[PDB]
């Protein structure tokens, strides 16, 4: 298999600076070009830079040349992003990707992505409030984080993953607060009330909080 | 730098129809250097064709491509509920390795009523002194769902936000939900708390109800 | 007597298509170029021929600079003579390109010569008439001449490895006379082959090509 997994996204400080981690596995990295390409939050994919790591050439958008530097480092075959001078303009997911330099040339596996905020406001983290199972055949059930700052790293997933048919989730909102929430909904037979245990999983790995919590009537 | 103009930003379609997306480049282009991707909700892209017309591993082969030059196309020659996405040119040969604007795609389906749930907020949530209440709208086609809330019969507003969820990838049909938000002190004066919907697929407005504080 | 260019060896009254013996400007090397004497008026110095295939193209930076190939046949007739000659007077330049279906088309440059070696040889044209386009197939202005080690080129990529020639090639630019010869019905949808967009698009193989060169005197 062939995977990119980048890492070490988070909330900065304006002025601050990170460094993104882009390990891949799979493949030797000295044998494609590393790309780093970015979304800004409901814009379109912005190219940020490329590294040849057999040869060490680097490019980079005129947006972040001479803030940002990308670098490989073959020993781990791993690639990073410093970054510095950072600023609201730099809140996006950011996707490493390898790019076939040879006859497929196009960048044919990608990262999962990982977020970068850029904002002067403290992490606060989720509270998680259970929506009971209210009333058809079936039953709606949910599951409301609510009130955390630096969205984007924020999931959640039901019975540990086992339950996925019929789980919505939806986009957080912003509130007058400042501070986020989101909703995630099941539908299930009322018939498998009290049978099944259902619980959702809230993780917001910014605050580190991580909390599991039962769902009942 | 080498400017990538996308023609239709965005796109709405039934499910069969044939779409086609023109992207062009300021400057002549090896054909060899451009590609395709496509990027749905939530996900990283993927790659559909490259070298401006050749089809990647594994994509249907609705999907096909041309162009030389300046001008490039691409076709979905029948358009599948799954095809809901955003679909980016790029040129990968002269540095900096600009993207298209992207185009958006939507799908047309006949109408769809939203089943609709509300939830009276638990007393895990009276504490900390703030009520939410919450009415979910499932499965409805098209978007334009309207909600009200009604607090013993008085109009309220406000106080209320929407939530709406991509279309479904095999179903082609949307979720919202409308949370409703009140100090403790103000949940527990009043009595019965009402959602009602409005929908095109409805022929009179849904409302559900429960009766707490 | 010594001839610099084939216009001199038909002013002296040589007037036959052959190989001739040409010598470097103020020296004493001798190169061996095939004259053709009678399309056109005559005295023009063959600089490249496609015909057949039999000739591969995949040459190194010395190679180029030096010539290969075989003047009666497919050849190219060496940087450093053409940099060397273009050089001392104006020259204009002809290209002949013919397709599998039998047609005809040519471009004509007014004016032409190469920069020296520390400039990598690179291109310079002036003009444009004829019927290969009425857009110049060669960017301008003119690229470092390129091959599949000399990396010259504008493009991130290596261009005369993804297109398999020594050109002046650009980001990888609308053409490449010394690319990869397709035969008689498998010329279509290449796009490493012998490339002149502007007259039969890209993808479309060519089949046969002359680059040459006579003073803007005669
Ligand atoms: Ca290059």
């Amino acid at each position: 298999e062939v995977q990119l997994v980048e890492s070490g996204g988070g909330c900065v400080q304006p002025g601050g600076s990170l460094r993104l981690s882009c390990a891949a596995s799979g493949f030797t990295i000295s044998d494609y070009w590393i790309h780093w390409v970015r979304q800004a939050p409901g814009k379109g994919l912005e190219w940020v830079a490329g590294i040849t790591p057999a040869g060490g050439y680097t490019y980079y958008a005129d947006s972040v040349k001479g803030r940002f530097t990308i670098s490989a480092d073959t020993s781990k075959n791993t690639a990073y992003l410093q970054m510095n001078s950072l600023r609201a303009e730099d809140t996006a997911v950011y996707y490493c990707a390898r790019f076939v330099f040879f006859l497929p040339y196009a960048m044919d596996y990608w990262g999962q992505g990982t977020c970068v905020t850029v904002s002067s406001a403290s992490t606060k983290g989720p509270s998680v409030c259970p929506l009971a199972p209210s009333s058809g055949g079936t039953a709606c059930l949910g599951c409301l984080v609510k009130d955390y700052f630096c969205e984007c790293p924020v999931t959640v997933s039901w019975n540990s993953g086992a339950l996925t048919s019929g789980v919505h989730t939806f986009p957080a909102v912003l509130q007058s607060s400042g501070l986020y929430s989101l909703s995630s909904v099941v539908t299930v037979p009322s018939s498998s009330l009290g049978t099944q245990t259902y619980i959702c999983n809230v993780n917001h790995k910014p605050s580190n909080t991580k909390v599991d919590k039962k769902v009942e009537p | 730098d080498i400017q990538m103009t996308q023609s239709p930003s965005s796109l709405s379609a039934s499910v069969g129809d044939r779409v086609t997306i023109t992207c062009r480049a300021s400057q002549f282009l090896s054909s060899f250097g451009v590609a395709w991707y496509q990027q749905k909700c939530g996900k990283a892209p993927k790659l559909l064709i490259y070298g401006a017309s050749s089809l990647y591993s594994g994509v249907p082969s609705r999907f096909s491509g041309s162009g030389s030059g300046t001008d490039f196309t691409l076709t979905i020659s029948s358009l599948q509920c799954e095809d809901f996405a955003t679909y980016y040119c790029q040129q990968g040969l002269l540095s900096p390795l600009t993207f298209g604007q992207g185009t958006k795609v939507e799908i047309k389906r006949t109408v769809a009523a939203p089943s609709v749930c509300i939830f009276p907020p638990s007393d895990e949530c009276l504490k900390s002194g703030t009520a939410s209440v919450v009415c979910l709208l499932n499965n409805f086609y098209p978007r334009e769902a309207k909600v009200q809330w009604k607090v013993d019969n008085a109009l309220q507003s406000g106080n209320s936000q929407e939530s709406v969820t991509c279309q479904d990838s095999k179903d082609c049909t949307y979720s919202l939900s409308s949370t409703l938000t009140l100090s403790k002190a103000d949940y527990e004066k009043h009595k019965v708390y009402a959602c009602e919907v409005t929908h095109q697929g409805l022929s009179s407005p849904v409302t559900k109800s429960f009766n707490r504080g | 007597i010594s001839f610099r260019d084939c216009a001199e060896v038909f002013k002296s009254g040589h007037t036959t298509n052959g190989i001739y013996t040409l010598t470097f400007p103020n020296s004493t090397e001798e190169i061996k170029a095939y004259c053709d004497m009678e399309a056109g008026g005559g005295g023009w110095t063959i600089i490249q021929r496609r015909e057949d295939g039999s000739v591969d193209f995949q040459r190194t930076w010395k190679e180029y600079k030096v010539g290969f190939g075989n003047p009666s046949g497919e050849y190219w007739l060496g940087n450093e003579f053409v940099s060397q000659l273009t050089n001392q007077q104006r020259y204009v330049l002809k290209i002949h390109l013919k397709d599998w279906e039998g047609n005809e088309a040519y471009s004509l440059y007014e004016h032409f010569y190469l920069s020296s070696e520390e400039l990598n040889y690179r291109i310079h044209l002036k003009g444009l008439t004829g019927t290969a386009g009425k857009i110049s197939s060669i960017s301008q202005p003119g690229n470092d001449f390129s091959t599949k080690d000399g990396d010259n080129d504008k493009c991130i990529c290596k261009c005369s490895q993804m297109l398999t020639g020594g050109w002046w090639f650009d980001a990888c630019g609308p053409s490449n006379l010394n690319g990869m010869y397709y035969p008689q019905r498998q010329n279509t949808n290449k796009f490493n082959g012998i490339k002149w967009y502007y007259w039969k698009g890209s993808g479309y193989s060519l089949k046969a090509t002359t680059m040459m060169i006579r003073p803007a005197d005669f």
